[PDB]
């Protein structure tokens, strides 16, 4: 059993992290096809990561006996250059947290503490291995430069 | 070593029989990994690899006895449309081998060659207790397990 | 058939004139120092030979004559981005001339080197494919920088 | 590069396809392991994965072939209330999709794009082989087997 | 999925083209062990080993097509006498499966179905390169070396 | 265990004339030897221990019936002056010995001495197989290399 | 310049060598001929390390190696042929050699010319490699020389 309110909550977070997945495999692919590999790992493992919470949200939805709505996925915003989808991964990633935020509050206030444990998991990877890393990104590309950014991100020739 | 006409004649007819019988475990043991029984796929191919042991053994003597082996001719198949069809006809099957296998051997014996003799009597070991045994303890299955609980244990791993 | 040996030949004219090409450009690369750019040219050369003994394989097994007298001309460059530019043109028409002689080889029904011409395409497109990244990598992080890349470790 | 417009489009289709089949099969597995049938959420679950990769694969050559990859659209997705429901409905899927790739198989050959044909022949039989002939082995062993014994294999060890 | 009766038909033509051309490698191979050519025996029985897959890949599918495989028809055999009888009947034979594959291949293409073009494409060369380019090398060999020489080097180590 | 006088008698019948067989071969080993012929010294060498072994069966098994051995007693060595001279006379004696095992193995069945006609099929399968096939595998070999090859491949390394 | 167009020239005599000696070997391989195709395909791949040796040397002394050109190949029918077609190409290897280590020794060159020195030490190997096959075709028989060729069956 579980409530009609957490359930819901459940349901657009998991929204949020199909959609933050198909995201990064995009990007990750175009990262790829661009000749940035070690950016192209990073992003590759980093949907991994979206797609193991996908799937740990997806659990918990289905042991509180309600429906996973896997066929529902929101607007995406792809990048045309590396600091585009840097920026959009990381304004992605800003939305998906507060809406977390929100989610942990709920579970809370519904005394659901075993889905708001699994949220404040969630919470601390989001905040920890993707936004922070994605900020460093941003703040990388503005330090090193584009053009040292990119040869970084290239890898080995 | 010269080689009776009797001996080869039977000797050919024993080829012929092993091979229509690889023929047939091949069949029934592709269709049955087609449906799914893993377990009596991998017995049924293995069970047809020894009937083509069994077929090399028989060209080997008569090639030896300087006959020619008739590999060409292949006796009537019997094809199931379900596992136990498939027991049944496998069955069916050895039991005509057993019995011409003895009528070999009887006349291997009765023509003083002997080598021939002991090949057969090895064949024979070899159908009745790796082929018949296996065929008959699986129509008892069948019948004490029950069809969906012996098509189970056939399929194994899903 | 005489028209798929004749395809066959050609391709391997193509193959071998991409052979020499590959090597020189991974010798002068060494020799200017881009020690890591040298080593995949080296490496990209050494596979377009196997594909050329494979391709040689093939034509005796249809009874037939290779070619290999015959090489098409070496497009050398001066520096680094003309080296990619160069490999990356041969690499066309290369490109389009396998794409012709898969078409004319599927005409004839002649199937087995048919498969190993679809092999050759797709190690071609991927050549393509790395040739035009790494032009777009040199214009998108600037020379300097794509030659040091190159270079690796000093 | 510069891949025909015609080509891309197909490309795209297949995709959409490749993609709506890996959320039909993450959801199934997961609903299978919360049903409590682990040696059948197992085979979901890497076939999920199968179908991810292939995802990959379409993407990667679409983005060879300068074009925009539609990873946003997404089919209707077919989600069962029972494992013979969610067998059937998987192998519906995989039917469609197999003559979509089938099509697109076609369309490569006619526009003499070989490579994008290369890979779409491997989706088509890895789609056959390993999905669709599995799916039909499962829907015909619970027939034979019987729901209760087949959800009894499926859930493997309790 | 189910397959086109010509695609059937065409897949049990070359199924007992594939079983002939096993049992009479099965025959040449038996014989030349006899004769006491021990390598070219070990050749050619390996070859029988690559047939029975061949008839085992081509056999699996014609089950997948839901077609009755046909394994009871069986071509007539061409036994030679001696070692270059022999491999002339081989190349000869091997030659036919080739023109019976190409036709196939193409029926394939024309039938929009490309898994069982992919499995007689590989037939296709495996015949070509495995069998039939180690039977013209043998013949011209017969030709170059002699007959002595090539019976010697056939015979190895006595 | 005293058995039938007869059995005892056609033991050592036998006893001798692998004893003889013995002796042929180590002279017939020992020239080949001589000659140079390196391949044929191992085989021929390997082959009268092997006389020598069935020497040791047929004794324990006459000193087990309470029979005294024959031993001093030993049959005319046909000895050869080249190889296919040397052959043959060994083939000839294999021959001579078959027919002499199975003289044996009929009057043991007649006698109900059952454990010996074990011990006598055993010598006549390794007489049929080891030794006569060989040799006339040999002297087809002869026939087939010619004599210059033959004897290359009998002389091996140089 | 003089050493740079001779080491061009042998470098081109090289690449023929190359292309001979690797067609020669698959044309073995393709008759069944495994020990000798495999020793030709051996020297092939020897006469493409001496090629890079050589382009390596062409490029330190800032010339511009020329793999345009490519001398006439004399492809054989068959095995002797093959054999004395290799032996042929050697022969003229070793004369252009012998002239560019002259020519080297000449001009006060020294690291190209132990480079040429051992490039004529393995071709002059290669000589008496083909020499005595062509003797040993000779004194055996060309039977047995091909089945020895053919190696395993
Ligand atoms: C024309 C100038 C050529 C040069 C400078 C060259 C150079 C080389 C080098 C340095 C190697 C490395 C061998 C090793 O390290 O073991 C090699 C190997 C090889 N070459 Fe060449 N080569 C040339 C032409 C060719 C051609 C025309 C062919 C075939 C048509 C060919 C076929 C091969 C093969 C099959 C290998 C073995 C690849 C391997 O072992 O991984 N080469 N070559
Ligand atoms: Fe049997
Ligand atoms: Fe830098
Ligand atoms: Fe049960
Ligand atoms: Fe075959
Ligand atoms: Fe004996
Ligand atoms: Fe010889």
């Amino acid at each position: 059993x579980x409530x009609x309110x957490v359930x819901x909550x459940l349901n657009x977070x998991l929204x949020x992290x199909l959609t933050a997945x198909x995201q990064y495999f995009x990007h990750a692919r175009m990262x790829x096809n661009w000749g940035f590999x070690x950016l192209x790992x990073x992003x590759x493992x980093e949907x991994x990561x979206e797609x193991x919470x996908a799937x740990x949200l997806i659990x918990r939805i289905l042991x509180l006996e309600g429906x996973p709505x896997x066929x529902x996925x929101x607007x995406l915003x792809i990048g045309x250059x590396v600091p585009x989808m840097x920026x959009n991964d990381x304004a992605x990633e800003x939305x998906x947290x507060x809406x977390l935020x929100x989610x942990i509050a709920l579970c809370e206030x519904x005394x659901d503490y075993x889905x708001r444990x699994x949220l404040x998991x969630x919470l601390e990877e989001x905040e920890x291995x993707x936004x922070x890393x994605l900020x460093v990104x941003x703040g990388x590309x503005d330090x090193l430069x584009x053009k040292n950014y990119l040869q970084s991100x290239a890898x080995x020739x | 070593p010269r080689g009776s006409p009797k001996v080869i004649s039977v000797l050919n007819g024993l080829l012929t029989g092993e091979l229509t019988a690889a023929d047939q475990y091949f069949v029934h043991a592709r269709m049955l990994e087609n449906w799914g029984f893993k377990v009596l796929y991998e017995r049924i191919e293995h069970e047809r690899h020894d009937e083509l042991d069994h077929a090399g053994l028989l060209i080997n003597r008569i090639l030896f006895l300087e006959g020619v082996p008739d590999v060409a001719s292949r006796a009537a198949l019997n094809i199931g449309s379900d596992v136990p069809k498939m027991m049944a006809n496998d069955l069916a099957y050895e039991l005509q081998v057993v019995d011409e296998l003895k009528a070999a051997i009887a006349l291997c014996e009765s023509e003083r060659d002997y080598d021939t003799r002991r090949i057969l009597v090895h064949l024979l070991e070899e159908t009745e207790q790796d082929h018949v045994r296996w065929l008959e303890v699986q129509v008892g299955l069948i019948d004490k397990l029950g069809l969906k609980n012996y098509l189970q244990s056939a399929a194994g791993e899903i | 058939n005489r028209t798929v040996l004749a395809a066959l030949n050609d391709v391997l004219r193509h193959q071998l004139t991409a052979i020499n090409q590959y090597f020189l450009h991974a010798r002068m690369m060494k020799n200017w120092g881009f020690n890591a750019l040298g080593k995949h040219e080296y490496k990209e050369s050494i596979e377009e030979m196997k594909a050329a003994d494979k391709l040689i394989e093939r034509i005796l097994l249809l009874e037939g004559l290779p070619n290999l007298q015959d090489l098409g001309k070496l497009l050398i460059g001066e520096n680094v981005p003309e080296m990619l530019k160069n490999d990356f043109a041969m690499e066309k028409d290369a490109h389009a001339d396998l794409v012709k002689t898969i078409a004319l080889c599927e005409k004839q029904a002649d199937y087995v080197s048919r498969d190993l011409l679809s092999e050759f395409l797709e190690e071609c497109e991927e050549r393509m494919d790395f040739y035009e990244t790494q032009l777009e990598l040199v214009k998108k992080m600037g020379e300097q920088n794509y030659l040091q890349s190159a270079v690796g470790a000093l």
